[PDB]
């Protein structure tokens, strides 16, 4: 078919330099320009830079001026993207999409679907990698109770609950990132009074990047 | 070259016809709007190129149209796999691509008041250096709710973060877990702890409190 | 209005008494009888209602949706879906390749460019239906007439039961004409001349914008790139092209689609056993002035207007000879008589090819006029 094969994950320190790959197949690369567009966890989308090949004239978002620099490979079949000192806010995911290649209103695709590639997750922060700290929260109508994955690095985690026995009323929150860069998040279960005393709850974190395994009992 | 995406959440139960405006500055000739469905998790599928010419696969249903400085997508019936946040890009005689705030479509239900939950940070915890503590909230509609950590009758603002789980897919509820993270030293330093919840459904503002170990 | 003459009527023993006059528009013509009132007979209008439409001729086209296919020097040929489709227009050079735009060998690569064609702006050529050609008399009571029905009766106070068997003779010939409609202004042009023109057509049942490469030319395509030549409106052309044509005026009462225009009409009146009144006129040797100077109408007549202050009551005689007295200069305009004293009367005038020269008057204040003409 026709797809846009991007680069693989990178995690860079704040201040260093990222470049991402885009390797157009499918289609004539001579035309159809190269546009590259990001998104910010929970922040919507928003267009960085654009490139061409023929005419192989740039432009540049005029916030992403002074970082940005974006490079073609004619013979490779690839376009790039270099991004300059990495500030904290700059963690999100690079999307490299097909567009039109002078935007004259009509020269070739002005009016052609854009094709957009693969994911490429930027995770800037100063910190390495770390194991969660797995800490409970043990409970006091309804009773609910749950585990606190805290200061671990990176995502992601499988919080699952007596070893996949528990899928009702199984709220595990998505992460956030506190002030010291280690992401924290709560797993919380609803169960009947009745089963407090009686059945047995626990935990079972799985971290695969420390490869740190751990199983949490919630006593009352 | 600005752009206005109206509704920002849509509450619609499936069956019924949906309705977005991604209204943009000058409507002209060369006016390019590429509208797009992000489910969470997922980069966007690409929906309709132009304005209202359908993608590759994309179902009958999905269609846009145009007429003034306003441009809509119409979806005649939803599914449960049609909600999620739809974007709209517009870039016309330039290179910038202009892109849309944002409209997610969810699941209308009888609104539900929250069962608030707090949790005390773990006497396990506080013999590292450090204290959160938890105040969560289950099972509630709509999204839109505030949590106000109360530590002693004084509201702490600068150390509070939450995280809302997505919609529910068996009776579509949200939930909220709001998390304070303080020092030992300054945990218990004070005396009473609570999270103030304010919804839509509750008739007087809901608080679960607790003593210092108590 | 204006009196008939003696031989202009004649009454028989029995039945009744028959007048044969020719009438153009806004001019009128009077019956007389002793112990009788005078009648008034006025020809309204000579249109067509509604118009068939041969074809939609395209002059302002819009072009956008640039799609390419770019296959390497000697890999085959490029094809594209929208060759294939009515709504775009497609065009085949070649773009020089090599080892620097990705192509395996050196030559000229094939290439191929369309571009979607929406007709903005278009004029309409109507052809009339010769036979339905509207004319209404209106002598008050009001009579409608088609070339067709030649006869339509009505009776009179005074006069008994009337038959009007009238004939209609057109000014264009439209066996060979259209008539073209722009945006707000019409016009009157040949079938040959808008059937050999460079622009593309619609056909009548619908069908597609046929020879649409007339206004769409790309620029010579780039490595693998093409820019569209947005050959805009030709309506500066085709206004300019058209200066020297025969307008029409839609319509200021009647209707939409119910053009009106000039022509000639010839009339028989039965009426009963009567003994009508002849009138003469005499010649108009006196004092006159152009009103409106003597102009083109289009179709080869010339057309001047004339005010006759002393002895209205005469016939402009109107020479154009070859200067002297001998004329070839065939007489279109009937009855060129005034009505009353500070009038216009419209004079239509069919001069020969080359140079000739307009006489209105004799001896004393001659109103002369030279128009060259070389019609083709």
């Amino acid at each position: 078919q026709v797809q846009l094969v991007q680069s693989g994950a990178e995690v860079k320190k704040p201040g260093a330099s990222v470049k991402v790959s885009c390797k157009a197949s499918g289609y004539t690369f001579i035309a159809y320009g190269i546009s590259w567009v990001r998104q910010a966890p929970g922040q919507g989308l928003e267009w960085m830079g654009w490139i061409s090949a023929h005419n192989g004239n740039t432009n540049y978002a005029q916030k992403f001026q002074g970082r940005v620099t974006v490079t073609t490979d004619t013979t490779t079949r690839t376009a790039f993207m270099e991004l300059r000192n990495l500030r904290s806010d700059d963690t999100a995911v690079y999307y490299c999409a097909r567009a039109p290649w002078e935007y004259n209103y009509r020269s070739s695709g002005y009016y052609d679907s854009p094709y957009w590639g693969q994911g490429t997750l930027v995770t800037v922060s100063s910190a390495s990698t770390k194991g969660p700290s797995v800490f409970p929260l043990a409970p006091s109508g309804t009773a609910a109770l749950g585990c606190l994955v805290k200061d671990y690095f990176p995502e992601p985690v499988t919080v699952s609950w007596n070893s996949g026995a528990l899928t009702s009323g199984v709220h595990t929150f998505p992460a956030v990132l506190q002030s010291s860069g280690l992401y924290s998040l709560s797993s919380v279960v609803t169960v009947p009074s009745s089963s407090l005393g009686t059945q047995t709850y626990i935990c079972n974190v799985n971290h695969k990047p420390s490869n740190t395994k751990v199983d949490k009992r919630v006593e009352p | 070259i600005v752009l206005t995406q109206s509704p920002g959440t849509l509450s619609l139960s499936p069956g019924e016809r949906a309705t977005l405006s991604c209204r943009a500055s000058q409507s002209v000739v060369s006016t390019y709007l590429a509208w797009y469905q992000q489910k969470p998790g997922q980069a966007p599928r690409l929906l309709i190129y132009d304005t209202s010419t359908r993608a590759t696969g994309i179902p009958d249903r999905f269609s846009g149209s145009g007429s003034g400085t306003d441009f809509t997508l119409t979806i005649s019936r939803l599914e449960p796999e049609d909600f999620a946040v739809y974007y709209c890009q517009h870039y016309d005689s330039s290179p910038p691509w202009t892109f849309g705030q944002g409209t997610k479509v969810e699941i209308k239900r009888t609104v539900a008041a929250p069962s608030v939950f707090i949790f005390p940070p773990s006497d396990e915890q506080l013999k590292s250096g450090t204290a959160s503590v938890v105040c969560l909230l289950n099972n509630f509609y709509p999204r839109e709710a505030k949590v106000q950590w109360k530590v002693d009758n004084a509201l702490q603002s600068g150390n509070s973060q939450e995280s809302v789980t997505e919609q529910d897919s068996k009776d579509s509820t949200y939930s909220l877990s709001s998390t304070l993270t303080l020092s030992k030293a300054d945990y218990e330093k004070h005396k009473v702890y609570a999270c103030e919840v304010t919804h839509q459904g509750l008739s007087s503002p809901v608080t679960k409190s607790f003593n210092r170990g108590e | 209005c204006i009196g008939i003459t003696d031989r202009d009527f004649i009454e028989g023993v029995h039945g009744g008494t028959w007048v044969s006059a020719t009438l153009e528009q806004d001019k009128c013509v009077t019956v007389m009888a002793p112990d009788k009132p005078s009648l008034d007979i006025s020809l309204q209008t000579v249109a067509i209602d509604g118009p068939a439409e041969a074809r939609k001729v395209c002059y302002s086209a819009v072009l956008t949706h640039v799609k390419i296919n770019d296959k390497c020097p000697s890999t085959g040929e490029a094809h594209l879906a929208e060759e294939n489709d009515g709504d775009n227009a497609c065009k085949r050079t070649y773009s020089d390749r090599g080892w620097g735009n990705g192509c395996g060998l050196f030559g000229k690569g094939s290439i191929v460019a369309c571009a979607k064609f929406t007709c903005a702006k278009s004029m309409s050529l109507f052809e009339v239906d010769q036979t339905k050609i509207q004319y209404v008399i209106r002598a008050i009571k009001t009579l409608k007439f088609d070339a067709l029905s030649g006869s339509q009766e009505a009776e009179f106070t005074g006069y008994g039961k009337a038959t009007l068997e009238c004939q209609v003779q057109t000014a264009v010939d439209f066996g060979n004409s259209y008539i073209a409609e722009m945006e707000k202004d019409s016009w009157i042009v040949d079938r040959q001349w808008a059937q050999d023109l460079t622009l593309p057509w619609q056909s009548g049942s619908g069908g597609i914008w046929r020879e649409m490469h007339h206004l769409v030319e790309f620029e010579p395509p780039h490595a693998a790139t093409i820019r569209v030549l947005a050959l805009g409106n030709q309506e500066g052309s085709l206004k300019t092209a058209l200066t020297g044509a025969m307008r029409v005026t839609k319509d200021e009462n009647d209707n939409n689609l119910y053009k009106l225009h000039g022509g000639h009409v010839s009339c028989r009146v039965k009426l009963s056993a009567l003994t009508l009144k002849g009138t003469s006129y005499k010649m108009c040797t006196d004092k006159m002035s152009f009103v409106k100077n003597p102009t083109d109408t289009g179709h080869g007549t010339v057309v001047m207007q004339v005010k006759v202050p002393k002895g209205a009551p005469c016939k402009i005689p109107v020479i154009v000879a070859d200067t002297a007295a001998v004329n070839k200069g065939i007489l279109v305009t009937v009855n060129p008589i005034a009505s009353t004293n500070d009038d216009e009367v419209l004079i239509e005038v069919n001069p020969p090819f080359g140079d000739s020269y307009i006489i209105v008057g004799t001896g004393d204040s001659r109103l002369t006029y030279q128009w060259h003409k070389e019609g083709s």
